[PDB]
């Protein structure tokens, strides 16, 4: 059954940050953690997300939005951070844990 | 070209900026305050001791 | 130079058959952009409101020698011969030059600086780590008293 | 050395770094000049107070006709009063939006920012007690009896800290007196404080809409933020004047205007509008101790917000659930708030009970709860 | 119970005149400033 699947689709055209022209991940909240995925990403990744939030800050200071036709597709977010997000976590929770030992 | 005339003459030197405000809040208070208590008291004819006055004011004795 | 401000500043007044760019151009690190900028713009405000009879005389000798120094030579000599029919109309001699020269003084430098100058609303070019300068309307308002 | 002064001088530099080439992020809506507006409030309030200080009388016998005497024969007294007066609600006005604002995008991240204003939030609510009760009328009286009485459900400490208050063994004089000393005083607790919330705030920035790095588009505090204040300004100032010019009394009870009688509850008592949520939330649990606790929970658990936030995101913006929830809790309040202007009935005291229940259960479960589901729709 | 009730309304009348004046002069000033960036325009030109 697709319904989950169905569903993430739908909460993320819910959500609607892709009318700003933002992935997924360039919404996340910039913690300790995040703080240090942003560090590890690749220069061209990089400041791509950034232009990507330099314009989503454009948009929302002038109170609009991207037309339809420039909007992200569910499909096509690109997690670029998820998995160097993770990695950091592992790191850390491998350092906590070691230090209770 | 007033708004020519104007921002070569008083807007453009901040000093006479000043001035102008000055000088013109002055005529703008006058005016305004003028204008006001009279939409005020017309809105109100006959009902203000201004105009039950007379009735008593050098009237009676 | 008191406040290491730029690696260098330029003033420059490129003109053109109709029009101009009159303005300048810096270059500095990243951190000082604006002290900079600032002192810039109040020297353009200082121009329009209080240049001395001391400034301008020695602009003037300033410019009097570059003046010479563009024709130093046959090529630059020809240039400017080039250039003088072509724009002017026809051939500006030092002479002549020199007269025009020697006539300015404070009052018009106010005046005219003031007149193309103050209160303005300017075009500006950044490029590079520009972090530090910022907003137009700040930069606008540099344009009077100061 | 330095070239312009504004950057050098030891006070302009604060001037500066504050209120000109403080760095604001771009996109900050209206729900950000709340802060500012509830500056106003104080330096507002702050100024009249003291003006209706120098003609009021701090003493049964004499405070009333006192406040009377300077609105009726003081030179606009009269106008200084109702502007005092509304100024106050306009003030709690000012604070509920923009403890919204910080709630619906999480400011409350901001922790010590945040905490201050919940201390800022607490005194206001006790400074505006006091006020209320120098004009010694029925309501200042009773309100006075309640709300102190209200220790007295602490037990040991309890029934002797009550004593201090009152400064006798009955809301009498000695209270009304130090009442007053303290309603001076405590506004300029608050302006110092402030001057603190304002700097825990000044060490993270700004925050905004969006939820996410502002770094990218900053702009000078002036003159955009500044021009935008003074806006936000003059159009707060106008229903504050428009109120307090044509209808002084509307926001006011006016069983207030019947001196205090020490031996008459008005029949009809109900609290400043102000205070009206919380009123309900302990006139629904029966029980002295129960109420009173409900109550300060009922204010008190704001500071428990900040760990009460599970979103990967921090603000409402893109959370269509968090934020059907958020709208509720306004209309939560704004319930509860009903309740409170309503007598201790049927249907409203079960509703009461209600609404309260819903109260602290969309902060303490809801919240978080639709909070971590919301992530793991987007798949984190 | 409330003499002045007249110049009240007087002066109620005077500052929502003034209020209406203000305000509206106010918006243009904030909209003027602000237009540099509500006009803004921006793109990414990343390097080849
Ligand atoms: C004047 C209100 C602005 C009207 C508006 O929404 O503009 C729409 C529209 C502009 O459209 P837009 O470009 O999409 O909107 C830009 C901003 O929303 C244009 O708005 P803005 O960002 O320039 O102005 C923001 C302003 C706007 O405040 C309001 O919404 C009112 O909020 C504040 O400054 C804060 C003041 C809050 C104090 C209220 C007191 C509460 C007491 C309650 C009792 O203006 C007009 O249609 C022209 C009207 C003439
Ligand atoms: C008798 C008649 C009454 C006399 C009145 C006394 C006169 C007082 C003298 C005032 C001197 C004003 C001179 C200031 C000039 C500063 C300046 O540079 O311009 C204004 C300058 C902006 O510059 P630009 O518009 O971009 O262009 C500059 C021109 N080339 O500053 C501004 O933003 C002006 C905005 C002023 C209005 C803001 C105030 C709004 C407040 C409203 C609330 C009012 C009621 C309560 C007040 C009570 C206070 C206790
Ligand atoms: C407290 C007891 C007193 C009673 C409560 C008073 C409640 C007053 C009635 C509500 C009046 C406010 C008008 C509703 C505004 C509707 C609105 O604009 O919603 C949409 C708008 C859009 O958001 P974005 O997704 O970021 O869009 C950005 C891109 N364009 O949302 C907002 O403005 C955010 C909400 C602002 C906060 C308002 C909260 C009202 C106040 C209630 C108090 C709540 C806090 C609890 C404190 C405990 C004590
Ligand atoms: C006398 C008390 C208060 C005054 C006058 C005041 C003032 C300010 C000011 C000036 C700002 C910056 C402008 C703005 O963001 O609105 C601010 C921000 C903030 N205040 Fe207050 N505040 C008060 C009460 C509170 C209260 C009671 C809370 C809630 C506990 C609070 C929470 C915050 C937060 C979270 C911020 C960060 C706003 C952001 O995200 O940008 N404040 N406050
Ligand atoms: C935090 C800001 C303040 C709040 C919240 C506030 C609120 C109040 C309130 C609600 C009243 C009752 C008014 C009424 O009858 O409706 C009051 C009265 C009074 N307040 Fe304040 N006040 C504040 C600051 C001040 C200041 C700065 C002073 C002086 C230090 C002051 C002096 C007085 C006096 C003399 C009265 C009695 C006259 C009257 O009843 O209006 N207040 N205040
Ligand atoms: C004298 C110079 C010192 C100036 C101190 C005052 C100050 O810094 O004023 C500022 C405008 C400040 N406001 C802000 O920082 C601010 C930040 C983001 C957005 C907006 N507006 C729109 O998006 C703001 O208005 C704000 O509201 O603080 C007051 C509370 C301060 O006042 C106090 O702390 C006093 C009670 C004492
Ligand atoms: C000298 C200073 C002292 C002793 C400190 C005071 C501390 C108290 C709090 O300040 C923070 C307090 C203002 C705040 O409680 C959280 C309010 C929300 C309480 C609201 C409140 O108001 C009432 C009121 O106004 C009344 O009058 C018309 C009558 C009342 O019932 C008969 C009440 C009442 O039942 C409640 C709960």
């Amino acid at each position: 059954g697709r319904l989950m699947d169905r569903i993430r689709k739908w909460y993320y055209n819910a959500a609607g940050f892709n009318k700003y022209g933002l992935m997924r991940d360039d919404t996340l909240y910039e913690d300790d953690d995040v703080k240090e995925a942003l560090k590890r990403l690749p220069e061209d990744l990089y400041n791509e997300r950034m232009f990507r939030i330099k314009r989503a800050l454009d948009l929302s200071l002038k109170h609009r939005i991207l037309p339809k036709e420039q909007w992200v597709k569910y499909e096509e977010d690109k997690p670029y951070l998820e998995p160097y997000l993770k990695e950091v976590i592992r790191e850390r929770l491998e350092r906590e844990a070691w230090n209770k030992k | 070209a007033l708004l020519r005339q104007a921002y070569s003459a008083l807007f453009r030197r901040t000093s006479t900026f000043a001035l102008t405000v000055v000088l013109g809040a002055v005529l703008f208070e006058r005016a305004f305050d003028q204008g006001a208590d009279a939409i005020f008291e017309h809105l109100n004819e006959g009902k203000l001791w201004k105009h039950i006055k007379h009735k008593y004011e050098a009237s009676e004795e | 130079v008191e406040h290491k401000l730029c690696h260098s500043f330029q003033t420059f007044n490129t003109s053109y058959s109709d029009t101009g760019l009159f303005g300048f151009h810096f270059v500095a690190d990243p951190l000082s952009i604006d002290d900079m900028m600032f002192c810039a713009q109040g020297e353009w405000m200082r121009l329009c409101t209080s240049t001395t009879e001391s400034e301008v005389k020695r602009a003037k000798n300033h410019l009097r020698s570059a003046m010479v120094a563009q024709l130093d030579g046959t090529t630059p000599v020809c240039e400017t011969i080039g250039s003088h029919l072509l724009n002017y109309g026809r051939r500006i001699s030092l002479e002549e030059w020199d007269s025009r020269i020697s006539a300015v003084d404070a009052r018009m430098v106010r005046d005219v600086c003031s007149k193309y100058i103050y209160d303005k609303c300017p075009a500006l070019a950044a490029v590079g780590p520009i972090e530090q300068l910022l907003d137009y309307n700040r930069i606008r308002s540099g344009m009077y008293w100061i | 050395m330095a070239p312009n002064i504004r950057k050098s001088h030891p006070l302009l530099k604060m001037i500066n770094n504050s209120l000109i080439d403080l760095p604001a992020p771009s996109n900050i809506s209206a729900w950000w000049n709340f802060g500012s507006l509830l500056a106003v409030c104080l330096m507002t309030q702050i100024l009249t107070g003291l003006l209706l200080a120098m003609h009021y009388t701090a003493d049964t016998s004499l405070a009333f006709s006192s406040v009377a005497h300077t609105c009726r024969n003081v030179q606009y007294g009269w106008l200084i009063r109702n502007l005092h007066a509304n100024g106050a609600s306009f003030f709690f006005i000012c604070i509920f939006l923009h403890i919204g604002r910080g709630l619906y995008y999480g400011s409350y991240l901001y922790k010590e920012t945040w905490n201050t204003g919940v201390i800022l939030l607490l005194t206001l609510m006790a400074t505006a007690f006091v006020g209320y009760v120098l004009p010694w009328g029925q309501m200042s009286f009773w309100g006075a009896t309640v709300i102190t009485n209200l220790f007295s459900a602490i037990p040991y400490i309890g029934h002797t800290l009550v004593e201090w208050a009152w400064g006798g063994f009955s809301v009498d004089n000695p209270t009304l007196t130090r009442f007053f000393a303290l309603h001076f005083l405590l506004p300029f607790a608050i302006a110092g404080i402030t001057i603190i919330h304002l700097t825990f705030l000044h060490e993270s920035g700004s925050n905004n809409p969006l939820g996410i790095s502002s770094d990218s588009d900053k702009i000078p505090f002036h003159p955009y933020y500044s021009f935008k204040d003074i806006l936000g300004l003059t159009l707060m100032l106008t229903p504050f004047l428009t109120l307090a010019l044509f209808s002084p009394n509307l926001l006011g009870d006016p069983e207030n205007f019947t001196p205090a009688n020490p031996l008459v509850t008005p029949p009809h008592i109900k609290p400043e509008w102000y205070f009206l949520f919380a009123y309900a939330i302990l006139r629904s649990i029966p029980n002295k101790l129960g109420g009173v606790l409900a109550l300060a929970a009922s204010v008190l658990i704001l500071f428990l917000i900040p760990f009460l936030h599970k979103s990967k995101q921090r603000t409402m913006t893109f959370r269509p659930l968090s934020q059907t929830l958020f709208w509720l809790l306004v209309a939560n309040l704004l319930i509860l708030t009903w309740i409170g202007s309503q007598p201790v009935e049927h249907p409203f005291i079960i509703i009461g009970q209600m609404a309260s229940l819903s109260y602290f259960t969309i902060l303490l479960i809801l919240f978080p709860t639709i909070g971590t589901l919301e992530n793991k729709m987007l798949n984190y | 119970a409330e003499p002045e009730h007249d110049q009240r309304k007087r002066m109620g009348l005077k500052m929502l005149l003034i209020s209406a004046l203000l305000t509206s002069l106010l918006y243009y000033m904030k909209r003027h400033k602000w237009s540099v960036l509500k006009s803004r325009k921006m793109a990414y030109r990343p390097p080849k």
